[PDB]
């Protein structure tokens, strides 16, 4: 089997020059944002006070059309927080600074990839963004700040033209993904390394991307535990660094010899 | 038609 040191040596020799990355909410728990499925602390274990038929309903499009108030109540709790990127985000920026990042596919809606300096064309926000919004009736677009302003004032955002409910451009369950998700069609067959960080690989079609790389390509998981195909459909060149994501990234950085570059980047940015 | 919908599976 391959080790983490083997992956670091492949990168250092530039045998791997074209890295695709898949991330989820586990990369932002070190920044103070809860994930969805962790025992005790995950969002799905902490929605009892909301007016929901079941927890998952708060992120489902048909329920949003039925009653959007629980979703906006929850959003009011994320807007004020001044979350910052952590070492995981800056490591992905360092990959770009070294010319190794092919594309970063994220499920997160916290915006921290952009804050850490990943350029828009290298980034696929596969489940959308709070940065923009769309009227659910007339489909007119609006900046995300308008929605933020209404929500923090305890109002459901309504369209100034038709009075329909205006929704942030996040992909709810049951909603189409953005067109740029289709970059995966070319990105994954030519990637020469896949990095998977902080995700349960439970949501589709995002999770199916893990099988789109070639069988000859290593898949490196940095996560608290084995998940998805890495758990039940493993491949011979899979590597798992099971533990905290910041500790795993710092270990990889040390094996790569990138400690000075990481420190310089974090200093500049913080 | 080519754009997929998000599911729990
Ligand atoms: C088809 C579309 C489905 N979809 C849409 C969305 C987004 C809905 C809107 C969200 C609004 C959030 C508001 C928050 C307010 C907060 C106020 C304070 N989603 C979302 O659900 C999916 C979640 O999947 P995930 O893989 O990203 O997250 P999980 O929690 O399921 O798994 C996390 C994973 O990471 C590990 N882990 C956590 N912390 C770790 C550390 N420190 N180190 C290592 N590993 C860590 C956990 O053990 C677990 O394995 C996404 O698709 C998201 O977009 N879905
Ligand atoms: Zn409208």
């Amino acid at each position: 089997k391959l080790s983490l040191q083997d992956v670091a040596e492949l990168i250092r020799a530039r045998a791997c020059q074209r890295v695709v990355v898949m991330v989820g909410a586990g990369i932002s728990t070190p920044s103070g944002i809860p994930d969805f499925r962790s025992p005790g602390s995950g969002l799905y274990s902490n929605l009892q006070q909301y007016d929901l038929p079941y927890p998952e309903a708060i992120f489902e499009l048909p329920f949003f059309f039925h009653n959007p108030k629980p979703f906006f109540t929850l959003a009011k709790e994320l807007y004020p927080g001044n979350y910052k990127p952590n070492v995981t985000h800056y490591f992905l920026r360092l990959l770009h600074d070294k010319g190794l990042l092919l594309r970063l596919y994220t499920q997160n809606i916290d915006g921290l990839e952009r804050v850490s300096g990943i350029p828009a064309s290298k980034l696929v926000e596969a489940h959308g963004t709070f940065a923009s919004a769309t009227c659910t009736v007339c489909q007119r677009p609006f900046p995300g700040e308008d929605i933020r302003a209404d929500v923090m004032a305890d109002r459901v955002p309504r369209c100034p033209v038709c009075t329909g409910v205006v929704k942030p451009d996040i992909v709810f369950f049951g909603e189409p993904l953005p067109q740029r998700f289709l970059l995966h069609v070319v990105d994954f067959p030519m990637a020469d390394l896949l990095l998977i960080l902080g995700t349960s690989l439970e949501v589709e079609p995002f999770a199916s991307l893990t099988e789109a790389v070639r069988s000859s390509v290593p898949r490196l998981l940095i996560n608290r535990d084995l998940v998805g195909p890495l758990a039940w459909h493993p491949r011979s060149r899979d590597v798992a660094q099971l533990g905290d994501v910041v500790h795993g990234v710092e270990s990889l950085v040390e094996l790569l010899g990138w400690t000075e570059e990481m420190r310089d980047l974090v200093q500049r940015e913080t | 038609e080519a754009l997929p919908k998000a599911t729990g599976g």
